[PDB]
RNA sequence: AACCUGGGGAACUGAAACAUCUCAGUACCCAGAGGAGAGGAAAGAGAAAUCGACUCCCUGAGUAGCGGCGAGCGAAAGGGGA
RNA sequence: AGCCAUGGGGGAAUCUGGGCGGACCACCGCCUAAGGCUAAGUACUCCGGGUGACCGAUAGCGCACCAGUACCGUGAGGGAAA
RNA sequence: GGCGUGCCUAUUGAAGCAUGAGCCGGCGACUCACGGUCGUGGGCGAGCUUAAGCCGUUGAGGCGGAGGCGUAGGGAAACCGAG
RNA sequence: GUAAGAGGAGGUAUAGGGAGCGACGCUUGCCCGGUGCCGGAAGGUCAAGGGGAGGGGUGCAAGCCCCGAACCGAAGCCCCGG
RNA sequence: ACCGGAGCGCUGUCUCGGCGAGGGACCCGGUGAAAUUGAACUGGCCGUGAAGAUGCGGCCUACCCGUGGCAGGACGAAAAGA
RNA sequence: GGGCAGUUUGACUGGGGCGGUCGCCUCCUAAAAGGUAACGGAGGCGCCCAAAGGUCCCCUCAGGCGGGACGGAAAUCCGCCGGAGAGCGCAAGGGUAGAAGGGGGCCUGACUGCGAGGCCUGCAAGCCGAGCAGGGGCGAAAGCCGGGCCUAGUGAACCGGUGGU
C-alpha cells in the first residue's frame, strides 16, 4: 500500500538507477542514500518520481 | 490454452517502419584461405562468376588462410587480413582514383 | 426426493508441497554449486567447506567428499572434505 | 502455395545457425522496484530447446 | 458457354469464443464493350549524373510491409525473356 | 503516413510556372498534369480438326439408343431410364 | 457322444433384453498441387542446379546461368570479424 | 418507399392516429423518492468550429509547415418545477 | 355447442347380462399388400450375466406339422428417446 | 438512440438451479524421501521496515516462591529457583538463546559487470548460490555486507508513458 510510495533512486551524473521505496507516513523526506550505479563506485543516488 | 510459448518478447530493433528498408551498402565477408586457393588476382569479375560473392557489393577480406604474392581487389580490409597482405599481397581500396 | 438441510466448508484449500530434504549423502561429490539440503530450520548445520544461503540450505564450495557429524550438544552437522 | 514464414516469432527470436533455438528472457517489464540487480543482469538474455525444434520448424523457408 | 472493363456487394469460415481483421471486393445483381479487350507514351521509375509507353512469362521473395503486432494477410524496383 | 482517386467546403498560376523523391523546411535530381487513339505478345473455350502409360452402358458429359424426352410440382426449377 | 455365449461397431466391460444389418450382383473412402523436413538411391564436388523461354521434334531431344542452394558467423543495429 | 410520390384525405380536431378496460347501474384512496413524459432566457460539463499568448524544425534571410493557451460556443445528461 | 353443485321424469351407465339381427371374420372360388427382417433346428424353474435368457449352467414338459382364438415375453414395431 | 442488426452469455457440481470457488503459504489425511485424489480436516495471504538493513561492543527469557506505596491473579523492582514452554512484524510449521532475541556507536551491500553448479519441473517460470573484477561501510584484526530466521507479500508477452543512449 501507498503512503510508502515507491521510487527509482535516480543518480546525478546524468542517470544510472537503483530502485527502492519511500515512507511518507514516516518523517522521511526525499532521500539521497549512498548507492552504486551501473557505472562507477558508491557515489551518490537521490530520489525521483514514482 | 496459453499462447504458443509466445510468452517470448520481441526486440527486433528497426523491424522496418513502412516506406521500405534502408537502401544500404551490404557486404561480403570472406577468408584468405579462399585467397590461398587461387594465385594471381582476385578482382570482382573473377570471384563473382566463380568463387562466392554473387552480385553483392562490398567485399571484406578476412579470416585465416595463407599469405601469397598475389593481387586482391576489394572495398574494405580487416586489420587481421591486412596483415596477411604484409607477409605477401596487395591492398586496393574503393577502386577509383 | 426431499433432501433436508445441508452445509458447506472452507477446508478445501491445501498448500503446495515443495520438494524438501537433503540432496546428497556421505560419498557423493559436489562441485561448488551442487546444493545438498532443502531444509527448514537447522536440522543439519554447515561446517568445513560447506556454505548455507538464504533459505537455510547447505551447499557446495569445493570439489568435496560428503560426510556427517553427530554433535548433540549443538545438534547435527554436515561437513565436506575434498582432497587435501 | 509457398508456406508463409510466421512473421511473428521471426520478428522475435534467435537460433544459432547450427540449429539451437535460443530466445529472450521475460518477466522483465513492470517489476524492477523492490527487485535487485541480480534479477537485472540475469534478465539480460535467455536459452531454450526441445519444443523449439517445432519452433525451429515454424521459422521455416529462410530457416534463420 | 468461357474470357472482359467498370457500376453495387454479401454470409458461412479462420482466429479453436468473437466485433478490429479474414473469407474477398470473392461468389452474386446490373450494364456495356470486342476478338480480344482492358490498358497505354511519363507531374514516370528511383540513387547512380540509372533506365525510358502498354499488356505477358520468369526470378526478385512469402521478400519489403501489415495486424486484439493473434489468426493471418501480403506487394514494387532490379534483372533473365515475350 | 506518403501517391493516386473524390463527396463537401475554402479555391492558383502559366516555366524561379507545377507535382514527386513517404509528415514537413533547406540542398540536389525526376518529369510537364488536369482532353484524346494504338496493333503485338496476355485471357478464355459455343466451335473445326488433332492427340492420350483417358472410360467402356452403375463407368463415361446429365444425355452411347428421339435427353433436356419421361415424369415431379401451378411455379422457379428437379431430373431418370434404356 | 466329449467340446462351443454369432459378426461389426461401441465400450473399464457384451449372448446381451445397446446397434448397423433379409438375402446377393455391382459403386464406394488416406490421392495430389506448392513448400518444408528426415532418411534414401545416384551425377557432383567447394561446388550444385537453371526458371520463363528458344532451337528442334511428330512420343526426339539439346540450348538457354537470371536466380535459389554452399563456404562466417557474432550484435536487434551501426557494424566487429573467427572472433 | 433510398426516393419520386403515395395512402390518410377531393378528410379538417364532434376529424384522423395510439394505448388502455370492454354493456349498462354504483366507484376510483396513498407517493415525484426512481424512471419516463412534460415545462424552463440561471448555473455545470461537453463535439466540430473561432481564436491566437507561448513553442518547435529549418534556411544567412524573406519565409513554408506543424504543436498550440485564455475566452466564446448548442443538442444532450445534471439543475428548478409540474 | 363455456366449468361446478342439486332435485324431478327416463334409460342397459351400472347389478348381470341373455336372445336375436345384417355386416366383417370362418369354408370354398378369382386376385393379392405392408412395416420388421443376421441367422435360426426358437418351451420351463433355480440361479447366472454390465443388473430383465429358448441360447450359460444344475436342471424341467413334451412325436412332426399345422388351424381358430387370447394377448404375457422376445427389454415389442413406430425415433439415430418429444 | 432495443425500432432494428450482430455477437458475448466461463468453468463448478455424487443428474442441474442457489451459495461457494479458481493464485500462494502453514500443517494433517501421506501408508518413515518424494509424492498423491475428496462439497475429506483446521487455517492464513495480496501488506511490511531508512530501520524492522547493515559491522562491531554488550546483556538474556517465560515463568516459580518469598517481598513491597498506588497497583495489587498482571503493573514495577529485589532476592533466589528457572537451560529455552519467552521473544523472534502479520498463518502455522519448523528452527532458535554457543541468537536469529533486547540496547548502542559509525554508517547505508533492498551495490556494478558476472556467474561455477545444483533443487525443481513438460514447457515457461520459480530457486540456493562458491568464487571473480570495481568500489565502499564496519571492526585493531580474523572477517562480515548482492536486504530482514525462514516457508505467501505475485502477473509472460505484446499496446503505451516518463527520464535517458
Amino acid at each position: 500500500v501507498r503512503i510508502k510510495l515507491l521510487l527509482e533512486c535516480t543518480e546525478c551524473k546524468r542517470r544510472n538507477y537503483a530502485t527502492e521505496k519511500n515512507k511518507r507516513n514516516t518523517p522521511n523526506k526525499l532521500e539521497l542514500r549512498k548507492y552504486c550505479p551501473w557505472c562507477r563506485k558508491h557515489t551518490v543516488h537521490r530520489e525521483v518520481k514514482i | 490454452g496459453r499462447s504458443t510459448t509466445l510468452m517470448r518478447l520481441p526486440k527486433r530493433g528497426m523491424q522496418g517502419q513502412v516506406p521500405g528498408e534502408i537502401k544500404r551498402p551490404r557486404y561480403q565477408g570472406v577468408n584468405l584461405k579462399d585467397l590461398a586457393r587461387f594465385e594471381g588476382e582476385v578482382t570482382p569479375e573473377l570471384l563473382v562468376r566463380a568463387g562466392l560473392l554473387k552480385k553483392g557489393y562490398r567485399l571484406k577480406i578476412l579470416g585465416e588462410g595463407e599469405a601469397k604474392p598475389l593481387k586482391v581487389v576489394a572495398h574494405a580490409f580487416s586489420k587481421s587480413a591486412l596483415e596477411k597482405l604484409k607477409a605477401a599481397g596487395g591492398e586496393p581500396v574503393l577502386l577509383e582514383a | 426426493a426431499h433432501k433436508k438441510g445441508l452445509g458447506s466448508t472452507r477446508n478445501g484449500r491445501d498448500s503446495q508441497a515443495k520438494r524438501l530434504g537433503v540432496k546428497r549423502y556421505e560419498g557423493q561429490v559436489v562441485r561448488a554449486g551442487n546444493i545438498l539440503v532443502r531444509q527448514r530450520g537447522t536440522r543439519f548445520k554447515p561446517g568445513k567447506n560447506v556454505g548455507m544461503g538464504r533459505d537455510f540450505t547447505l551447499f557446495a564450495l569445493v570439489d568435496g567428499v560428503v560426510e556427517f557429524q553427530d554433535r548433540g550438544r549443538l545438534g547435527r552437522y554436515v561437513h565436506v572434505r575434498p582432497l587435501a | 502455395p509457398k508456406m508463409k514464414t510466421h512473421k511473428g516469432a521471426k520478428k522475435r527470436v534467435k537460433i544459432t545457425a547450427s540449429g539451437k533455438v535460443v530466445a529472450m528472457k521475460t518477466g522483465k517489464r513492470h517489476l524492477n522496484w523492490q527487485k535487485s540487480g541480480k534479477e537485472i543482469r540475469q534478465k539480460g538474455r535467455k536459452f531454450v530447446l526441445a519444443k523449439p525444434e517445432a519452433e525451429r520448424i515454424k521459422l521455416l523457408l529462410p530457416y534463420e
